[PDB]
């Protein structure tokens, strides 16, 4: 890369990180979607 | 310690390949054939591709055929190296294993250069091959083929004349010709028992009828003659590799029928027909006409066959895999009659058995 | 009620049981069985561990992916407990130790830590809190074990009015310290007892039945505020109990009496070891203490758990203590113990 | 049709048709159909009662000499009343040829074992019994060969699901590898990939 | 409706085969609990054998009961030698599996399955 | 077009036959050496 | 002869190995699949 | 004071002696075994790091699960793992031993070896390269280095 | 078709039009098959789609900012051979090869349209018509096609009972069921009654009828009013469409009294329109002059 | 077309018989094997000093998965679901919906790395070169759930390794 | 342009975040939530609109075969810009 540097864009990381497994900065998976079924919130009024 | 009965219980590696094959398309079932014989992968790819091409009534271009035969010979070199060296390691001589595994690493480097994966390339496909060879690959193949004769020479010098090696192989596992035919033995067992049979000479495939080579023939059917036949097959594989390097044709590497092989990325992003075919080939897959066929090739372990039944849809109705290890392990009970523990491990070694292709 | 806590599936490994449990001291003896029974119905299990993760390795394969969450905690750090129980809905307290060490005495592991856990579970809004006491917990008991257990049980009850307190008698199992103690005492001689061990009565309970009772007490809405007493189906004197243990192990059984003051000095000698002591005076006093009867408290039969007797599991516990000669002896070729 | 169309072998087609006529007129008791495919492959579909004489004739006749049993399979077609189809593949080294022999059976009709001709048929039809439930009578050692030791059922039957009815996991209460009813974390997503347009008019079945 | 038999022409010979197989299994249960070092009593194993035999008591077709006799003899030969493990023998005892709902109310409480 | 190709004259020669050196002396030389050592040691 | 008069109902439920909960609580549906209305094929 | 210093030094000593003397057992099942013995080839040569095969489970330290774990293999794997003396470590190789891989939906394949044995390091790939397996072995060594067993004993 | 392209010039581009919040329109993909115009002119009967222009520049559209709003505006999505007219709520959600198709019955109206619910991993994705020549030949009303997103909203998921304040709070099945049973055991005769909704199956109706009959209560009511004078609900002749849904194909004189079949039973109105177009049906209405 | 391996009859001459007797008594071929091993002792060993040296690789290498972007910030994937339909192991799960500006993008894109067979069909079925199989192979984890990548992890991998994947695609794309 | 919920947990570009009463937040305790902060919508919104002088335009994403399939965009509307369906670039006729 001293002779032929790679093309640089605005989103490439400016700080490389090694394998973070076993550290507090490790990756934890999760669902990336919102709720699927909306639920009928009951009213907050007396029924009489 | 004299063996009275052997019952090899198998199925510990039974993954049930030939049901998941029925549940997937042809391109999705293509990587399943790499993992049957994980040391003769590209020959399995060639067998599956030949069966599907026979069912589809299409043929690969000549350059794809020459690449297929050259890389099949490379895979035969890899398999014979592992077979001889693991047999020697079972007997007790472990130096040739470390001696020739450097060459095995070099052929793995060739596999990764041509395909991007060290073992399971998924490179040979119905219709030809997936990608053309990178520039400068054949010169490195030429250097490796130049030195591999000396490598085989030093392995043979350390093995073929040693009296300790001879005593473990001269009269171990003797199979007659008639029982070799009757038990379904194929390949090196037949050729070491004196049967002049080879599928590359008798029922030829892609361009094996244009290259010339010799076939080693044993005389006593023992482990020694089979080991010598494997060494001579390695040398003849080097001969075929040089012949294929000298006679490589120019041109394309996929079949030009765009309804079977996917078009290039240059035209997929330009032409409407190419994009439509790319979509319907990577989502549904090509429709193979109905019919049942049985295509068998000469893998390094022997006759490797695929029995394919297609119902006209985009997915196979039935796929059966015949591997020579099944018949060889069936005959292991007869081959070990009147022997010992070291003799039975020698008989196990002289049968090149990978249990992925046996247990399926 | 939340949408992600509604139960789903058929109660298998990958199902959702709607139970978010924080089990304290899960790397011990009851914790293995409790985490195993919780993970097989598909429950979110939180394990706070003080020891090495290598000791939590055996707990790792007990449940599905992402269902067991391991994290560090300290007994004298309420903030770690607040971190552990802030998302749970059931808290189970199994913290205990058979001896007092240089850092923790009996008061710390039996009074301070349960009170802190119950207080921070009440402050975090946990509906269900379960504390595991001892059956013979007495304020006037001889040994510090039962005194501290009674004081801690009272503190937990006074600080968590909806806490369920479970009082087992004595647990026998594969990795126990009750039948294994008797089967390992044979190394040192001829199994000394106090007054030949025919003045004390024991009713041990199987570990799996205790785990089933704990799970049913988690599920049962009417167990909130109860104080159960988990005891076995049969009562044995100590002498013929040890006799049955040695008859199962097919070991020579030559008991001899020992005075009470002489046994305490023996327990003093064993408990100076910097490692885990083989025995101590507290273990001596608890071994020779009669298990009290509390008919006014509900037992395992009120939670739908059928008590399994010692005769069907003693061989499973004590088969590893036999020699090669008696390794393959069957179930029935041992005369069963005599009850009262 | 030169570069991308596979050339055909008419000489092999004619020779295999001649041999099919030869075989079907030598043994009229068992042979039901003889068919040569477009890639020159012979199929002799016979009655299941004539498994042993047809194979004996193909192994021992001077003009057949099909000395090798290359591969022996079984195919399940549930819409037939004889849902199992047993397929024998034979290789003749003297005349350098391959022939296929197909027969049919259902779940309860036994098939005569062919270990008296080829000895690889022992393990082959042992595997067929394991994977399909086809019982082979007069068999020396008929057991399971690929499935689990306590396995119930035959996996390659088309009514058997892709994932089995049980799965194995290690339980610490009994300290044992126990089998439980299956619960996939992610279900096998079934894909419907059949096009609703006809591809090959040559294979068009006539209407009702 | 005339079909090929398997071993027995009629139901009496199939019942004879069933009786002989059950005699051999009843002989085998003590050796099974001895060699494999199970923690169950011999009576429990014999009740398990009786229950597994009673699970197929409603079938009257000779060919299918011949096939079940063949499978039972296969499992007996599998257990005579040590080809099963301890886990394969105790897989007949579903101890790890939780008890399922039986009445209508518990099935209605636990889920939508019938 | 640009592709991987063999050269115009093809690649060079590649060996594929056995080449064992068959070294050592004759048997008579070895026996003479052994007898000479034996007699020298005896004297 | 070697043929047996068999008159009972054909069943292979005890040979398939499927458990009873998937054999008496299930319900098979036999149907000709409807045409996908997005297409004319 | 001094006791914490002494137990920290003893922990460092035993961690170095355990992490520099890993003896894996000869155990492979499938493609990934061929890749493991390609890691043992002279190109990479794990014998440099003190890693040498020992066939018996009694004399091994780390078990490398390389291949597909079928239903017929799971009791044998569990038994062999149980006969390995403490301390013992498990390294998972390939997608078959990780989560079933290609054969996840197979009727006779255990979906991941973590259902049977406690796994320390998961090495992904199909097959993972010899450099990848060497990276996993070095990761296991670094994990062993971070053990505080005598520190935990002194603090408890 | 063939396998590759000989075209080398620039492709055309058509300006996209807006026809409503139900149909997404991308007219670069239209091939001018003129199924839009035929469907809107013969079956929908709106006459709002046309072909403006000439030659290669011919565009199918409305020529102005007009919204094609009829009760059968999803069938143009159904009968478009290309992706020019797609479904706006369904846009970019799933793919056809993965949706599981389950045949079901529409309950939005009283026509009884046979439909296919295509789902994806236990989640309803879209509703398509089914071929049934006797009811809904291959069409459905757009309420049937687009009620699913409200079917997945505002759902009742847990049993709720009144607390000590008077608010509905979540509870278990056992507590609520016991409270309902305890109230039911204290009433007998005409102290308990039931009302049926509009989307109720016959199974629930017969179960509630039997349960209320075990307590001797025959007062079971439906929301819709039907006159019970005379025979009433005894004979099936006086409350049924006694001919057929498809019986209007053969009739030649019809008479509608006090109904708007365009918004009550839209497929019945479509069949009436088809009989009017082909067999020259004579139609007369008694009621308000609706369209 | 064939050769007779191991059909060499011996020679009965007395000089060669004495030579064979000398070989038998004095172990000629055993010293030959010793000499071959001794000559193999004095070679350069082929051990590369890992981790300070790496084995050779090709620009077509198939390693860790990543999601690329256009050279303006916009992500390249358009939720066409070709990768999840061509995946032989069913390791890809995609859920999609139109985002706030009406662009066809994903909301869920999961690759199960423990199911993936690393065959590279997704990187060749992508019509926009969005999903790629980068050159990273040293990414072993200590937990099973760390090998279950969601869209954020794949986008982070793409931003981490874009400087290399762009050059590898630039070097290789004329063969595809 | 990441946004943080009141519970302290960040929100991804998909809008996913965990509620306060959700028990699934315990997977982030002692660890961190992996969220990509380079939101593509903001970065594509900052691209300048290209002014061209034809009724129709062609887009390929830049780079030819390294981009998306070449699409054609109509610019007959004087109210809105013509956005490419793949890369999201918007073009506009200068009349
Ligand atoms: C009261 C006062 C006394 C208190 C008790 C403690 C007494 C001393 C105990 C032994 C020494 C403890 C310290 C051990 C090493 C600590 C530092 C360390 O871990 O260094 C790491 C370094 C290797 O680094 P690494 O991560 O492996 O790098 C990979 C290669 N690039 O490692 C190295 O570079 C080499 C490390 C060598 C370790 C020391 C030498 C071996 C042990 C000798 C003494 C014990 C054995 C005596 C003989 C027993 C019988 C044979
Ligand atoms: N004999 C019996 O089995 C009976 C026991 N009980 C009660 O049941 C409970 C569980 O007993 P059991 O599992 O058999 O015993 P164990 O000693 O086997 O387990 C106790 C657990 O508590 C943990 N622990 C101990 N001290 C501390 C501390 N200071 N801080 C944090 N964690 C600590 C231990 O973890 P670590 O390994 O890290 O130290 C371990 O996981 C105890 O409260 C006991 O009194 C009641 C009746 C009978
Ligand atoms: S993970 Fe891949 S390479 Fe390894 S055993 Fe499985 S199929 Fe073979
Ligand atoms: S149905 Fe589709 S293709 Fe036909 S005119 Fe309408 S928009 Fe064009
Ligand atoms: S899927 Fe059909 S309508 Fe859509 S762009 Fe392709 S050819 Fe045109
Ligand atoms: S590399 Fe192959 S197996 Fe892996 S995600 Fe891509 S298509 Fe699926
Ligand atoms: S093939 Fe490419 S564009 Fe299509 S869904 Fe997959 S990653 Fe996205
Ligand atoms: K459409
Ligand atoms: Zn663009």
């Amino acid at each position: 890369p001293t002779v032929k540097p790679p093309t640089a864009r605005k989103f490439i990381w400016t700080n490389h990180k090694f394998n973070l497994s076993g550290t507090p900065q490790q990756y934890v998976p999760y669902s990336t979607t919102r709720k699927k079924i909306q639920e009928w919130v009951p009213p907050s009024t007396p029924y009489k | 310690e004299m063996v009275r009965k052997c019952d090899p219980h198998i199925g510990l590696l039974h993954r049930g390949t030939e049901k998941l094959i029925e549940y997937k398309t042809y391109l999705q079932a293509l990587p399943y054939f790499d993992r049957l014989d994980y040391v003769s992968m590209m020959c399995n790819e060639q067998a599956y591709s030949l069966a599907v091409e026979k069912l589809l009534n299409i043929q690969p271009p000549p350059r794809a055929q020459w690449i297929r035969v050259l890389f099949g010979e490379i895979t035969r070199l890899l398999n014979h190296i592992m077979a001889v060296t693991t047999h020697a390691l079972d007997i007790g001589a472990m130096t040739p294993f470390f001696w020739m595994f450097e060459e095995r690493e070099k052929m793995f480097e060739f596999y990764e250069r041509v395909s991007g994966a060290r073992m399971h390339a998924a490179y040979v496909r119905p219709g030809g091959v997936h990608q053309d060879l990178p520039l400068g690959l054949m010169d490195d193949i030429y250097e490796f083929s130049k030195n591999f004769s000396l490598r085989i020479d030093e392995l043979e010098e350390m093995l073929t004349n040693n009296r300790i090696w001879r005593n473990r192989t001269v009269d171990i596992g003797v199979v007659t010709a008639e029982d070799a035919l009757n038990y379904g033995f194929s390949g090196v067992m037949l050729r070491g028992s004196g049967i002049q049979w080879d599928l590359r000479k008798t029922q030829p495939y892609d361009v094996y009828d244009q290259v010339e080579f010799d076939v080693p023939i044993g005389s006593r059917g023992d482990c020694y003659d089979r080991y010598l036949c494997r060494v001579e097959e390695m040398r003849q594989s080097i001969r075929i590799i040089s012949q294929c390097l000298n006679k490589m044709p120019p041109g394309e590497i996929k079949v030009d029928d765009a309804k079977v092989s996917p078009p290039k990325r240059a035209e997929m992003k330009t032409s409407m027909e190419s994009l439509i075919h790319h979509f319907k080939l990577y989502t549904e897959g090509y429709q193979v006409p109905p019919g049942a066929t049985y295509t068998a090739i000469e893998a390094p372990k022997g006759e490797f066959g695929v029995y394919l039944v297609s119902d006209g849809s985009s997915r196979p109705y039935r796929c059966k895999i015949k591997a020579p290890g099944f018949a060889h392990l069936a005959g292991l009970d007869k081959m070990s009659k009147g022997h010992m523990l070291a003799d039975v491990v020698a008989i196990i070694g002289t049968q090149d058995i990978v249990f992925g292709e046996v247990d399926r | 009620l939340h949408h992600a806590v509604i139960p789903h599936g058929k109660g298998g490994r990958s199902s959702v049981s709607g139970i978010v449990a924080t089990v304290f001291g899960a790397t011990g003896f009851l914790g293995r069985y409790l985490v195993n029974h919780l993970g097989r119905m598909g429950s979110q299990v939180i394990v706070p561990y003080r020891c090495e993760p290598y000791d939590t390795m055996h707990l790792r394969p007990m449940g599905d992916l992402g269902q067991i969450i391991f994290m560090d905690w300290n007994g004298r750090d309420k903030d770690s407990i607040r971190r552990a129980v802030e998302h749970s809905n059931v808290v189970i307290n199994l913290v205990g130790r058979e001896w007092e060490t240089k850092n923790f005495d009996f008061e710390d592991v039996f009074v301070k830590i349960p009170q802190a856990i119950a207080q921070v579970s009440k402050e975090a809004g946990v509906e269900k809190f379960i504390h595991i006491s001892h059956l013979n917990a007495d304020i006037k008991s001889s040994s510090k074990y039962l005194r501290n257990k009674a004081v801690g049980e009272k503190e937990v009850r006074e600080t968590f009015p909806e806490a369920t307190i479970i009082k087992p008698a004595d647990i026998f199992g594969r990795e126990d310290r009750f039948l294994n103690y008797f089967a390992n005492i044979r190394w040192f001689g001829g199994v000394p007892l106090i007054s030949l061990g025919k003045k004390t009565v024991k009713q041990p309970v199987y570990i799996v039945d205790v785990t089933k009772g704990i799970i049913n007490a988690i599920k049962d809405p009417d167990a909130r505020g109860k104080t159960f007493a988990f005891v076995g189906p049969n009562r044995y004197l100590l002498f013929d109990l040890v006799q049955y243990v040695f008859a199962v192990a097919h070991r020579p059984f030559l008991p001899y009496p020992m005075p009470h003051f002489a046994y305490r000095w023996i327990g003093r000698l064993f408990e100076i070891s910097p490692f885990e002591p083989w025995t101590t005076r507290d273990k001596v006093e608890r071994i020779h203490t009669t298990d009290r009867t509390l008919p006014h408290l509900p037992g395992l039969e009120d939670l739908g758990v059928q008590a399994t007797p010692l005769e069907l599991k003693a061989i499973e516990v004590l088969r590893r203590h036999r020699t090669y000669r008696w390794l393959s002896s069957e179930i029935e070729d041992v005369q069963p113990a005599k009850t009262v | 049709t030169r570069p991308t169309v596979r050339p055909r072998n008419d000489v092999a087609h004619k020779q295999l048709s001649a041999f099919g006529e030869y075989v079907a007129e030598i043994l009229p008791k068992y042979v039901q159909q003889v068919q040569v495919s477009c890639f020159s492959e012979l199929e002799i579909c016979i009655h299941p009662d004539g498994v042993i004489p047809v194979l004996t004739f193909l192994r021992d006749h001077s003009n057949a000499q099909f000395k090798s049993l290359a591969d022996l399979t079984a195919v399940d077609i549930p819409t037939r009343q004889n849902r199992f189809e047993i397929v024998y593949n034979l290789l003749s080294l003297r005349f350098n040829s391959r022939i296929r022999v197909k027969t049919y059976t259902d779940e309860l009709t036994p098939v005569e074992s062919s270990v008296s001709v080829y000895k690889a048929a022992n393990w082959y039809e042992r595997e067929i019994w394991d994977m399909f439930g086809v019982f082979f009578a007069n068999h020396p050692d008929l057991r399971r060969i690929l499935t689990d030791y306590g396995f119930e059922g035959h996996p390659f039957r088309k009514d058997f699901p892709l994932s089995g009815y049980v799965e194995l996991r290690y339980d610490d209460e009994v300290k044992r590898v126990v089998a439980e009813p299956v619960e996939l974390a992610q279900e096998f997503r079934k894909f419907d990939l059949n096009s609703p347009w006809e591809a090959f008019p040559a294979y068009r079945q006539p209407p009702e | 409706t005339s079909v090929k038999p398997i071993f027995s022409r009629d139901m009496n010979e199939a019942k004879r085969r069933v009786r002989e197989l059950y005699r051999a299994w009843y002989r085998e249960v003590p050796n099974t609990v001895h060699l494999f070092q199970l923690d169950i009593s011999v009576k429990q194993g014999r009740d398990k054998v009786r229950e597994m035999f009673k699970k197929n008591a409603h079938v009257t077709d000779p060919r299918v009961v011949d096939l079940l006799v063949i499978k039972g003899k296969m499992e007996l030969e599998e257990t005579i030698n040590v080809w099963k493990q301890r886990t394969h023998v105790m897989r007949f005892f579903h101890e790890t599996e939780a008890p399922r709902p039986k009445d209508f109310l518990s099935k209605f409480y636990v889920g939508h399955d019938p | 077009v640009k592709q991987d190709m063999p050269p115009v004259g093809g690649y060079g020669p590649i060996d594929y036959k056995r080449n064992l050196p068959r070294r050592g002396l004759s048997g008579y030389s070895m026996f003479a050496v052994g007898i000479g050592a034996l007699l020298f040691g005896y004297w | 002869t070697q043929l047996i008069t068999v008159d009972e109902k054909l069943d292979i439920t005890t040979l398939t190995g499927v458990p009873e909960e998937h054999i008496k609580t299930r319900k098979a549906r036999i149907f000709v699949p409807a045409r996908n209305n997005m297409q004319s094929g | 004071s001094r006791g914490e210093y002494v137990v920290a030094k003893l922990d460092d000593l035993i961690n170095w002696a355990r992490r520099s003397s890993l003896w894996p057992m000869t155990f492979g099942l499938a493609c990934c075994a061929v890749e493991m013995m390609h890691m043992a080839a002279p190109r990479y040569d794990m014998d440099r790091f003190g890693v040498v095969f020992r066939a018996s489970p009694r004399q091994s330290d780390v078990m490398i699960v390389a291949g597909t774990l079928t239903n017929k293999m799971a009791p044998a794997l569990r038994k062999v793992y149980d006969q390995m003396p403490e301390p013992r470590y498990v390294v998972s190789m390939g997608s078959c031993a990780n989560g079933g891989g290609y054969y996840h939906y197979s009727y006779s394949v255990v979906r991941g070896c973590d259902r049977i044995v406690p796994v320390d390091i998961y090495v992904p790939g199909c097959p993972p390269t010899a450099e990848a397996l060497l990276y996993g072995i070095l990761q296991l060594q670094k994990k062993i280095k971070r053990e505080k067993r005598l520190r935990i004993w002194y603090r408890r | 078709g063939s396998d590759r392209s000989r075209f080398l010039e620039g492709k055309r581009a058509v300006e996209d039009k807006n026809i409503g919040p139900l149909v997404k329109t991308i007219m670069t993909r239209c091939i001018q098959c003129t199924r839009c115009i035929r469907f809107a002119s013969e079956i929908a009967g709106v006459d709002d789609l046309g072909t403006t222009g000439r030659g290669n520049d011919m565009q199918v559209g409305t020529y102005i900012e007009k919204m094609f709003m009829s009760e059968l505006s999803g069938n143009i999505i159904d009968i478009c051979p290309v992706g020019a007219l797609t479904s706006k709520p369904y846009a970019f959600t799933a793919r056809p090869w993965e949706t599981r198709k389950t045949e079901s019955i529409d309950v939005m109206d009283a026509v009884g349209s046979n439909i296919v619910v295509s789902t994806r991993t236990g989640e309803v994705m879209r509703i398509l018509p089914r071929m049934h020549e006797d009811i809904n030949e291959e069409w459905i009303s757009d309420k049937t096609r687009f009620a699913y997103d409200g079917l997945k909203r505002q759902r009742l998921t847990e049993p709720m009972v009144r607390n000590e304040k008077g608010l509905l709070t979540h509870t278990t099945w056992e507590d609520a069921l016991s409270r309902v049973a305890g109230m039911l055991q204290s009433c007998q005769g005409n102290d308990v009654a039931a009302i049926a909704g509009g989307l109720v199956d016959a199974e629930a109706l017969i179960a509630l009828k039997d349960l209320l009959n075990r307590v001797d209560s025959d007062t079971l009511c439906t929301e819709e009013v039907f006159p019970t004078a005379g025979a009433g609900t005894d004979l099936r002749s006086n409350y049924l469409l006694n001919t057929t849904i498809a019986g209007v194909e053969e009739a030649d004189v019809v008479l509608l009294v006090g109904t708007n079949p365009r918004f009550e039973a839209p497929l019945f109105n479509a069949r009436i329109r088809k009989s009017w177009l082909h067999n020259d049906l004579k139609v007369a209405l008694i009621g308000s002059p609706v369209d | 077309t064939y050769k007779y391996v191991n059909l060499r009859e011996p020679s009965m001459d007395m000089k060669s018989v004495t030579d064979r007797a000398a070989q038998t008594l004095l172990w000629t071929e055993l010293i030959r094997g010793l000499g071959m091993t001794l000559s193999y002792l004095f070679r350069e060993p082929a051990t590369i000093n890992y981790p300070f040296e790496k084995g050779p690789l090709s620009p077509r290498f198939r390693g860790e998965h990543a999601l690329r972007r256009y050279p303006s910030g916009e992500e390249r994937c358009i939720a066409c679901k070709l990768c999840e339909a061509v995946c032989p192991a069913q390791a890809i799960t995609i859920e999609a919906e139109p985002r706030a500006d009406g662009s066809r993008r994903t909301t869920r894109y999961d690759i199960d790395m423990t199911k993936c067979i690393y065959c590279g069909f997704c990187q060749e079925a992508c019509p926009v070169d969005a999903i790629v199989e980068g050159p990273n192979f040293e990414f072993s984890t200590e937990t099973h759930e760390e090998l279950l990548y969601n869209k954020e992890k794949l986008l982070n991998n793409g931003d981490k390794w874009e400087a290399e994947i762009a050059a590898n695609i630039q070097a290789d794309y004329l063969y595809r | 342009g990441v946004r943080t919920s009141p519970t302290g947990e960040k929100v991804t570009h998909t809008g996913q975040v965990y509620d306060d009463e959700d028990y699934r937040r315990v997977r982030f305790v002692g660890r961190q939530k992996e969220v990509n902060e380079n939101f593509a919508i903001d970065l594509i919104a900052e691209q300048p609109v290209s002014q061209v002088g034809s009724r129709v335009i062609s887009c390929d994403g830049g780079g030819g075969a390294l981009g998306h399939p070449r699409v054609y965009i109509n610019l007959d509307k004087e109210t809105k810009t013509g956005t490419c369906g793949y890369c999201g670039l918007q073009f506009r006729q200068q009349h």
